[PDB]
Parts: structure tokens; sequence; C-alpha cells
């Protein structure tokens, strides 16, 4: 609370505030936007255990002020080499279990954005969240909804009742979580490096756990995962601006449809000074969303399938324009009249 | 998944959004390493089954060996015509990534509102499939008129509609949010 937030050198916005400071701390220390972006996100892994961590895989977003170039740090999770097409017939079967895990990626994400951009030793990235995990920390908001939400799962499963509960109820706002195991893990991979995970100590013990909770992932992937650097992120104009953002298979190309088709509409403060306009900005807003969802159906890994062309028009002006044109300002439209398209 | 938005001194910047995908990933944890694995797999779709969002099968997206699953994450750098770092944004929670993005960047680029009003402002998501409109409990409700009256059937979220950490450069340095949704705050210097 003693802060209003505007920073006059270096700021750190994340979603606890611990993970902030630990991020805000390595800036201080001399380190890179890479190095704060790393250890605030070891951070998040524990404190809010149930969004993110090194079981799964992520996207960097970095521009380097002294290249002024950007860049993007592909590091999503792959299929094992054994998965197919028709391995599911039901939502659940592909959300609980072994088989529903992917080849994480996290860690060869940190390194390889660490290779490129770090300053700050590997170890000193890791040091207090390891800190953090074997103290312990209160549990948070958002954490404690998520374990409240998930209540039932939780507490009837005793691996998850291990960390997650006091007295084999879920742990609430306030109470202390302790990672005792993650700590360890952290504390290896501090010192063994990202090899330990992907080609190491911890790798039978990986593939171990995914197997006997009915999985596929096998050694053989975790030493095959490869982060991947992207040189040229995606990227629009906005007034005389320019946002970069990643290509599939991320939302870079719906985000850049949805924003290209509302600048057409020139926005600013007006649109909403009066619930007449207000209402016609927003209902514009939702058929933009419309318009760019209809075309997502066509988008996938571009290793595996040629999105070349409808990346190009996702992100271009043209194609925008032609769907703004269809927009109707006195009506929303059936699904069909977005064109979605699986071909 | 996490979002978060990080400016160093020398104006470099990283956003930066990860996941395990569902609240507790596969909930398959290691009592050993106390890894919680991701369930990625589930953001491929099936040749067979409409996914729980009635997107049918997309081939596009079907699973293969080594193949990445598409993701709604966005994260995103807006650098200004100087080669200055203007904002640094992207969002977290369900499917909503993308829409909570751009609403963060209209918020904030195009009605003005301060970084954090951008990220603490009332929001709204329709991802054609499902076929519905989605407003938060809190959303003016000129909004939710205007749209019915446009023939949107619009629900209210029973939670929330995403997560967003942003930083926004301003003349006074890097004007930093965290989502109080999700009860985040940034740090800085
Ligand atoms: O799209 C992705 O990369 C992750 C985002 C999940 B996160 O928890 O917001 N999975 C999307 C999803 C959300 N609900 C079902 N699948
Ligand atoms: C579902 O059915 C397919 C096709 O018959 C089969 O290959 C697969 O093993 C099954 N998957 C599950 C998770 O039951
Ligand atoms: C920018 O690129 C330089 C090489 O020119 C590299 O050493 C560094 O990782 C980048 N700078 C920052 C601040 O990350
Ligand atoms: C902008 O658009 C595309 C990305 O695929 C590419 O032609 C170009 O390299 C991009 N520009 C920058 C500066 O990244
Ligand atoms: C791109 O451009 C036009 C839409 O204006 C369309 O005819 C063409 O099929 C599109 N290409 C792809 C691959 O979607
Ligand atoms: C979808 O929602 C819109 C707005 O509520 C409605 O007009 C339309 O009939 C619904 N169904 C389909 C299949 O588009
Ligand atoms: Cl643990």
């Amino acid at each position: 609370e003693p802060d209003n937030h505007v920073y006059t050198r270096a700021a750190v916005a994340a979603d606890a505030k611990q993970c902030s400071k630990i991020g805000r701390d390595a800036l201080r220390d001399g380190g890179s936007a890479v190095d704060a972006a790393i250890a605030a996100l070891l951070c998040v892994g524990l404190m809010n255990a149930h969004s993110m961590g090194i079981g799964g895989g992520l996207f960097l977003t970095i521009y380097n002020s002294t290249t002024r170039k950007a860049e993007v740090i592909n590091a999503r999770e792959v299929a094992p080499r054994l998965a197919f097409a028709t391995m599911f017939n039901s939502s659940e079967q592909s959300q609980k279990g072994g088989l529903s895990v992917a080849v994480p990626g996290e860690i060869r994400g940190y390194e390889l954005a660490h290779q490129r951009h770090g300053r700050l030793p590997w170890a000193r990235l890791f040091q207090p969240s390891i800190q953090l995990a074997r103290q312990g920390f209160p549990v948070g908001k958002g954490l404690a909804a998520a374990l409240e939400n998930k209540r039932t799962v939780i507490e009837q499963q005793p691996v998850l009742c291990e960390v997650f509960c006091r007295d084999r109820k879920v742990l609430r706002e306030g109470e202390r979580l302790t990672l005792p195991q993650l700590a360890d893990t952290y504390e290896t991979l501090a010192i063994e490096g990202a090899q330990a995970f992907y080609n190491g100590s911890l790798t039978a013990q990986i593939v171990k756990d995914i197997q006997a909770a009915g999985g596929i992932v096998t050694a053989e992937d975790l030493n095959n995962y490869r982060a991947e650097l992207i040189e040229h992120p995606l990227n629009i104009s906005l007034g005389d601006a320019v946002l970069y953002m990643p290509s599939a298979p991320l939302s870079g190309p719906v985000l850049a449809l949805i924003l290209n088709i509302l600048k057409g509409y020139n926005f600013s403060r007006e649109s909403v000074e009066s619930p007449e306009q207000k209402g016609l900005t927003y209902h514009r807003i939702v058929e933009a969303f419309r318009f760019a969802y209809a075309k997502r159906t066509l988008l996938g890994d571009p290793k595996f399938v040629d999105v070349t062309e409808v990346v190009r028009n996702m992100t271009s002006e043209f194609f925008a324009a032609q769907l703004r044109a269809q927009i109707s300002d006195d009506t929303t439209h059936p699904i069909s009249y977005y064109k979605p398209e699986f071909y | 998944t996490a979002h978060l938005s990080v400016v160093a001194e020398d104006g470099s910047a990283v956003s930066a959004t990860s996941t395990i995908n569902l609240y507790f990933g596969s909930k398959v944890r290691s009592p050993v390493s106390g890894i919680l694995f991701n369930n990625e797999m589930d953001d491929f779709s099936s040749p067979s089954i409409t996914n729980e969002f009635g997107v049918p099968p997309s081939p596009a997206n079907f699973i293969q060996p080594g193949k990445q699953p598409l993701s709604s994450m966005c994260p995103t750098i807006m650098v200004g015509q100087d080669g200055q770092v203007r904002m640094v944004v992207g969002a977290a929670g369900g499917t909503q990534i993308t829409t909570a993005t751009a609403l963060a960047i209209i918020y904030n680029l195009w009605f003005g509102y301060d970084v954090k009003r951008a990220v603490e402002e009332p929001r709204l998501h329709n991802q054609l499939l499902p076929n519905v409109t989605t407003v938060e409990r809190n959303i003016d409700q000129a909004v939710t008129a205007a749209l019915e009256t446009r023939h949107h059937h619009t629900q209210i979220a029973s939670t929330f509609i995403a997560v967003v950490q942003a930083i926004v450069r301003t003349a006074g340095g890097w004007a930093a949010a965290s989502d109080s949704r999700k009860g985040g705050e940034p740090a800085g210097y």
C-alpha cells in the first residue's frame, strides 16, 4: 500500500506481491529484464502453484533496448513422441491423469532466455524461491480460491493433500503453504542446471511419475525437447506504436486481428462518454472478437501445418478491413455469419 | 496461467505468460519432486468429439507427436516510434486471455484509462464458440443493455474474467498494475 506503483527506473508487475519483489530485487542486484523475469516466474510457480510452474511451459516476448529489436522465446509443451490424434474420447480424458500431460518446457525456456539475456548467475535466480518454498508463505487470495474451486479433487487426492491441505481440508487464505519437494527440485536445478530436468538426475523420476499416472512421456521426449528462439515476432501497428506478440501456436494472430479490426473505428475518450456511444463501442468490440475467433480454428503449430497464409491474412490490414465492413452496428449475427473455418 | 511484465532500468522489457493449463493442471503431482504436471494435451483438437467450448474438430490443431497445441496466451510488448517501450501487457485465466489482453490495450491506449484502471476495469468476453457473451458482475449495465438490444444473449461470470498484469510508460516513469481479481501487487524503484 505504501506505493503508487509509478516507478522512475524499473517495474515488475506480477500476480503475487512477493514475486514482484523478488524480481525487483533481481534488477537491483544488476540483473536484466530476463533475469528478473525468470526469478519472478520461479516464485510465481510457488505462490500460484495452480497457475504455472516447471511442470508447464511458456512464451516470452522480449524487447532489447540495446539492439532495439524484439524476439519471442517459444517454450510451450509438446506432445510426447507416442501421442496420436485419437488418444482422447472425452474432455475429462484430456484433463486429468498422466495421459493429459504434455512435455514441460519451462526450464528450457528459462535457460535459453538466460543464455541470451542473463546477467545474474543462474543459481542466483532460484535462490529467493528455494528460500520461499522451505520457509512457507501464507496462501494468497488467488490460490485460496483455486483451492476452494477444486476442494473435491484435492481433498480426495493424498499426493495433492500432502502440500495443499491442513488436517485433510484445503488450505484457506492466510494459512501457511510450504513446498518442500519443489524446494529440493529448485535447488537441484540451481546447481545442476537445466540439464537435470531434461537429461539428468530428475529425468527418470519425471517419467516414472507421469507414466504411473497413465501417461506416455518417456526420457526421449525430455532429451529432445528444445525451446525456440523466434527472431521476428508478430507485429501490428497501433497509431505510431508497434505491438510485438507471438505467432501461432499462440493467439498473436487473433489479438492482431481483434485490434486491427477495432482500430478502424478510431476509438477515443469519446467512445465511452455517453452510454449511446459506449453501447455501440462495446458491441463493435464483441463483434471484433467473433470475427477474429472465426478464423482461429485455422491455426496450429506452424512446424506441422502450413499456416503461413492464414497468419498473414490475420495480421493484415486488408483482411481486418474486410471483416469490419461486415460488422453491423445494429445487430450481432449467427455463428456462420463470421465464416468460421476448419480448412 | 500466470502473466507477468517487467521493464528494467535500461528500458529493455519482458512480457511473459506461462501455464500448466487447468487449475493444478493434470492434478498429477510427483511425491518425490513435488512437480505438478500440466494438462496441456487438453488444448489440442480431437478428430472425434467437440471440445467443452463447442469447437468441432479442427485438423490444424489435431495432436501429432512433437506438436504444440494451440494456445490462447499472447504476451505483448508495445514499442514506441522512438524505440521506447510504451507498454507491457498480457493476461491469464481460462480461455479469456486474448480478449482481456485486447481490452487492457483498448482501455489504456484508446479510452485513456490509467494503467491500474485499464487492469481493474470490468471486462467482457465472446469467443464465438461457445456462442455467448459473458460480462463481469460489475460491468456498466448500459453495456449489458446495449448488447441485448442488439440480440446478444449475455450471461454474468460467476467469478471474474481473466487476470491482467501491465506496465505502461508515462512521462512520470513506468506505471504498473497487477490484477486485484487475483491479488498481486507490482514492485519497482
Ligand atoms: O490456451 C492456453 O495456452 C492454456 C491457458 C490456460 B490458463 O490457465 O489460462 N489453456 C487454455 C484453456 C483454458 N481452458 C481450457 N483450455
Ligand atoms: C479413445 O478411443 C481411441 C479410438 O478408439 C483410442 O485410440 C484411445 O486409446 C481411447 N482413449 C482413451 C483416453 O480412452
Ligand atoms: C541485447 O543484446 C545484447 C547483445 O547486443 C545482449 O548481450 C543482451 O542480452 C541484450 N540486452 C539486454 C539488456 O538484455
Ligand atoms: C513484422 O511482421 C513480420 C513477422 O512475421 C515480419 O515480416 C517482420 O520481421 C516483423 N517486424 C519486426 C520488426 O519484427
Ligand atoms: C487469405 O485471403 C482471402 C481473404 O480475403 C481468402 O480468399 C484466402 O483464402 C485467405 N487465405 C487463407 C489461407 O486463409
Ligand atoms: C448465437 O448467439 C447470437 C446472439 O445471442 C444469436 O443471434 C444466434 O442465433 C445464436 N446461435 C447461433 C447458432 O449463431
Ligand atoms: Cl512440494
